[PDB]
């Protein structure tokens, strides 16, 4: 209704640029300043800068300056930002937001952008089912081995099922390659009864898996 | 041409008046240098070099261990059979540079392409009676004195993926150092210089080099896990004295954009590489030694087991001086011309 | 500048939290912060409260000197609490819930045919809603302890049970898989009385 | 007495696979079994026979030990380098019909003046041209006294040839497999202490009133300043500073020696370079039966005459077995 839609997740070699595009809809784009902050894994939030739709004109923030780059497409309500010469440390969650008011309340967030910097290279992951045969509650689940980079989103049923799923934060492996399971308790009677499909999507490398978990 | 294997000979510089040892091995262990030599280049062709199985390798090795033998006499040396006592004598050292030559009937390949690995395929290849001047500089942690990377750091590696294997790092500029010890105090302490920006902006050119070698990770450099003190110290000789370095400040995340300092001692117990034991050698001699040495190269030791931040901890090593010949015998081969 | 003070606080349900922030006035704004997602703003102007927000939340400044509270702490408040004026923001507060020892349930997964096929085999433990978060899963081989062979995950505290979930994962080639027959996990809570363990046959 | 060409014979067996066997065979003919002496002034310097002998060897080392590469100034050359089974045998060089070749049966022989007991034999005895510096190995020894020979004892440039009453053993050695150059000798410090002083004895009857003293040598071509010879095949080369030295050990004496590949050739000037040793114990028992020595010149310091061992000259080792020999028409 009211938001703002942020561009995919990006993996990008040091020294390259990355673009992180933001597009607004339900208000009227150009009456209010659009700022990005950014935040690396664990850590708190650094704001980058802020742009004038009107203008298309920009402030960046000293640390960024020269480095990054804040334009807008007022025709498709779009803002765009560019950051060039990546390192390591920019590794971090991009968030466009609104400023509502001149007190600075971001009252709007999209949704945020993982931008990982690293030299090589996607990989798709292989998705292998948890079975269950132990017993009232049973578990069963996915496992969502050596894929790169971050992230990947397990839903289940196509997201019929939410009750009591855990899908886990992903543990890097000694590999360099990440890893992670999603698992759901259900009720035991189920599991002749009805079919449980895993859906594992890993935007980096456009790998999509619908995984059946058998008993 | 057609790979084989055989004995070359050595040619260098030396002069029959010089009491220097390098010299005295020399002038009798090799013939005058050729003033003018040939040259001949292929255009293209292709032939593959290893320089981890390479009989000029092997070669070299026995050569220096013959230079020491004479050079550099122990006053006691313990094998664990023995302990022997001999004279003792302090003599003038100063690494000369060998030429190593093919025979009649033989050649030596010289790859030229500029960045070459060192195992594989060469694109660019050259035929000579004679390699460079290598000076046989005996040393661990740091490649002294050597010869540079024409184009871009290279990394040299029998196994990239096997941590136990060393690593030969190629510089792409050289970065000065100079040891010394005063004149007399401690007449075993000593110290090193170093250019700080010079040696930090080194270390980063080969942290990037690294990297592209493990995109995943990211490159730590650290201070040596431990051993015998001739690998966790950067150990050379100077003058006939044997020093030890604390290469701590180098092998640091963190290095000082300043001069660094160095603390050294010259060590009279050491840890031979020629074989497995201990000499004693002579309390140093009287004065101002001094050396001012030019940084080449890099011996480094990849940790292993699993990554504790998604970081691949360098530490410096060495030890097995056929790695420092190596440094600069990768672009050799012998080929025997039919 | 910004100073953010305590950095991190346990708290019973319906409990009162207050949070404290140290800059000039004006203007200070309060996001709360959930798990894997963005910002939501509170507080505006220091003292107003969104629209829509429970009236729950709240807060207050003099001067330089501001403060956020929580009158009654809700399940659903575990996040991380930021003030902000202009571009700084604070360090941030996370706040998470305290609440009565819970038992772990307790499953174990083998290797599947398709990953044996490939040639590596995971073996997963699971410990499903428990509390508090400390715990403790090692790995048993025929009566044999593991080390360095397993890595394990954590959930963040569930927003509507306050429990954690836990996974822990026995990684080895499927050479040494077939080199054995009987794989357990022994997971040891102050829910359970005596440690349970969770194991099948090859 | 006459110039002419000799001919060798030997005791070469044709079905030994040893090289000095090998040579002898094509070159040289049988022993003689039923030898002749027949009873009855001559320079050992100035004898064609040993321009001769030398030829031989130098021919007998073509065939036997060719180096993988010989280094002149010209060239390199690079030819076959087979290992072969070395152990030198005892060659008698014969004059040719209408010549005999002299004897002197003199007590003890300078080789530099007239000899009195003469006899007249068709052969020389068995001689084993053994390769050396510094020591005098497998030959000869003196009958009655230790003999010094010289082309002029005044003048320090000449070689001093010395003769031994009594042998010394040497025995050098490389252990089975460490550095597989290293090697080392053996030699009884009372047994040689005693020899250095019934030399250092004699030497004090030519030049009286100084004492006599043994240093190492002065310098020149490591096949000079050490002793040098060939093991097996391998060319050695022993440290001699714990045997020229003033205070010999009474104890047992080691010196350490090397294994080369790298020689400078006697045979001619230049560079030959041979293959690694052979696997194995490699180990030489051989009696030191005479010295190359060097005085040193100018006024004496201490009032002693300093003596250094020498060589490098192969004719000089034949000389030492040749002195009682002349070629006569
Ligand atoms: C990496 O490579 C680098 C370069 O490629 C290496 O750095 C090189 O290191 C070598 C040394 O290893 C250097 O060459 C050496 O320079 C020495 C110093 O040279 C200067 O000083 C001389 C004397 O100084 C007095 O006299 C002058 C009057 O002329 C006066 O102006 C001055 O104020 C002072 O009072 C001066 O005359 C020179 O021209 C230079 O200015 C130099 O002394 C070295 O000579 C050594 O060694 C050579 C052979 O290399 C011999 O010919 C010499 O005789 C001298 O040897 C002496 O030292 C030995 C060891 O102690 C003895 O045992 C010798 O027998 C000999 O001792 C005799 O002489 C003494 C008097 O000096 C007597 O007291 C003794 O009893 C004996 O008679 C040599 O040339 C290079 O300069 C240097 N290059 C660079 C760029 O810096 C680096 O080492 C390498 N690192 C590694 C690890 O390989
Ligand atoms: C001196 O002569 C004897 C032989 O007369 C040599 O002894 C030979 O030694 C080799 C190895 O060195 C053995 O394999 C042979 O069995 C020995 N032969 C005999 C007949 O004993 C000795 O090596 C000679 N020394 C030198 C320096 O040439
Ligand atoms: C060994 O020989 C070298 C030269 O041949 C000489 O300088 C050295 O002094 C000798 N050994 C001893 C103990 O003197
Ligand atoms: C040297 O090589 C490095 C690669 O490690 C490269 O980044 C650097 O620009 C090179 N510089 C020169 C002058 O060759
Ligand atoms: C110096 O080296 C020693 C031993 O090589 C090492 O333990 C030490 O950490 C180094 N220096 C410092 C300041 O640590
Ligand atoms: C080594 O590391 C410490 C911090 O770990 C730093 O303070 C010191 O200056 C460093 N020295 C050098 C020479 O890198
Ligand atoms: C200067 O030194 C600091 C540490 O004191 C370091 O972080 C920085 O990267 C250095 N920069 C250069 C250009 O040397
Ligand atoms: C050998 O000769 C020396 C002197 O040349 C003499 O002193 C010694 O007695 C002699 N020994 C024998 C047994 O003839
Ligand atoms: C040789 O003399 C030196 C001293 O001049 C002495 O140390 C050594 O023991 C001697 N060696 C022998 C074998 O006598």
């Amino acid at each position: 209704q009211v938001q703002l839609v942020q561009s995919g997740a990006e993996v990008k070699k040091p020294g390259a640029s990355v673009k992180v595009s933001c597009k607004a809809s339900g208000y009227t784009f150009t009456g209010y300043y659009m700022h990005w902050v950014r935040q690396a894994p664990g850590q708190g939030l650094e704001w980058m800068g802020w742009i004038n739709p009107n203008s298309g004109g920009t402030n960046y923030a000293q640390k960024f300056q020269g480095r990054v780059t804040m334009t807008r497409d007022t025709s498709i309500s779009t803002a765009y930002m560019e950051l060039s010469r990546l390192r390591s440390d920019d590794t971090a969650v991009y968030y466009c937001a609104r400023e509502r008011s001149d007190f600075w309340d971001f009252d709007l967030w999209g949704r945020g952008t993982l931008v990982t910097v690293s030299s090589a290279s996607t990989k798709g992951p292989s998705v292998f089912p948890l079975a269950p045969s132990s017993k009232g509650t049973a578990a069963l689940g996915c496992l969502v081995k050596d894929y790169f980079p971050e992230p990947v989103t397990v839903s289940w049923n196509s997201g019929a099922l939410t009750s009591g799923v855990h899908t886990f934060p992903a543990v890097l492996q000694s590999s360099g390659l990440y890893s992670l399971s999603s698992v759901v308790t259900v009720p035991s009677s189920s599991l002749g009864t009805q079919t449980y499909i895993c859906n594992v999507n890993h935007k980096p490398s456009n790998t999509k898996v619908d995984k059946r978990v058998e008993p | 041409w057609k790979e084989a294997k055989t004995t070359l000979f050595c040619a260098s510089d030396a002069k029959a008046y010089e009491k220097e040892c390098h010299n005295v091995w020399a002038t009798h262990a090799c013939v005058p240098t050729d003033p003018n030599p040939q040259e001949v280049v292929l255009e293209n062709v292709t032939e593959n070099f290893n320089m981890w199985k390479n009989d000029m390798v092997d070669q070299m090795q026995e050569d220096v261990i013959s230079i020491w033998d004479q050079c550099l006499k122990p006053c006691v040396k313990l094998t664990g059979g023995s302990t022997l006592t001999q004279a003792c004598p302090k003599v003038t050292f100063d690494p000369i540079p060998i030429h190593y030559c093919a025979p009649a009937g033989y050649a030596i390949l010289k790859c030229n392409q500029k960045t070459f690995n060192g195992k594989g395929p060469c694109n660019n290849v050259s035929t000579v009676q004679c390699t460079h001047g290598i000076k046989p500089v005996v040393s661990t942690q740091l490649l002294l004195n050597g010869s540079l990377a024409e184009e871009e750091i290279v990394i040299r590696s029998k196994n990239l993926r096997d941590n136990a294997k060393i690593i030969i790092v190629q510089l792409n500029k050289s970065v000065e150092i100079v040891c010394t010890r005063p004149n007399n105090g401690d007449i075993r302490q000593a110290y090193c210089q170093i250019s700080g920006r010079q040696w930090s902006e080194a270390v980063n050119q080969v942290k990037k080099k690294l990297k592209e070698h493990f995109p995943h990770k990211q490159i730590s450099f650290q201070s040596s896990s431990g051993g015998d003190l001739e690998i966790t110290t950067h150990s050379f000789n100077c003058g006939g004295e044997f020093f030890y370095c604390n290469t701590s400040g180098l092998f640091n995340d963190t290095i000082s954009n300043a001069t660094i300092m160095l603390p050294c001692r010259i060590k009279q117990i050491i840890n031979m590489w020629q074989e497995v034991g201990k000499a004693i050698y002579a309390p140093p001699i009287k004065g101002q030694i001094t050396c001012k040495s030019d940084i080449t190269g890099l011996l480094l030791l990849r940790d292993g087991g699993d990554t504790t931040d998604n970081t691949e901890i360098f530490r410096p090593s060495g030890g097995d001086m056929r790695d420092n010949w190596r440094s600069e015998l990768y672009k050799y081969k012998v080929v025997e011309i039919k | 500048q910004m100073t953010q003070s305590p950095s991190s606080l346990s708290a019973s349900v319906g409990d009162r939290v207050t949070i404290t922030c140290q800059a000039i006035s004006n203007y200070l704004n309060w996001y709360q912060q959930k798990p894997g997602k963005a910002p939501k703003l509170l507080i505006y102007d220091a003292s107003n409260l969104e629209t829509g927000v429970p009236s729950r939340f709240s807060g207050s400044g003099s001067g330089t000197d501001f403060t956020f509270t929580i009158s009654s702490l809700q399940p659903e408040d575990i996040a991380t609490y930021y003030c902000q004026q202009y571009e700084f923001i604070g360090p941030g507060t996370k706040v998470d819930i305290k609440r009565t020892v819970a038992a772990p349930s307790v499953f174990i997964f083998p290797p599947s045919d398709e990953q044996l096929k490939s040639g590596t085999a995971s073996v997963v433990c699971l410990l499903n809603n428990f509390y508090p978060r400390e715990a403790k899963v090692q790995w048993k081989v025929d009566n044999a302890l593991q080390s360095g062979n397993s890595q394990e995950s954590v959930t963040e505290q569930d927003s509507k049970d306050s429990t954690y979930s836990l996974s822990s994962t026995l990684t080895l080639s499927k050479a040494d898989y077939e080199k054995h027959k009987v794989y357990a996990c022994e997971v040891t809570h102050q829910g359970l009385s005596s440690p349970v363990t969770k194991s099948f046959n090859r």
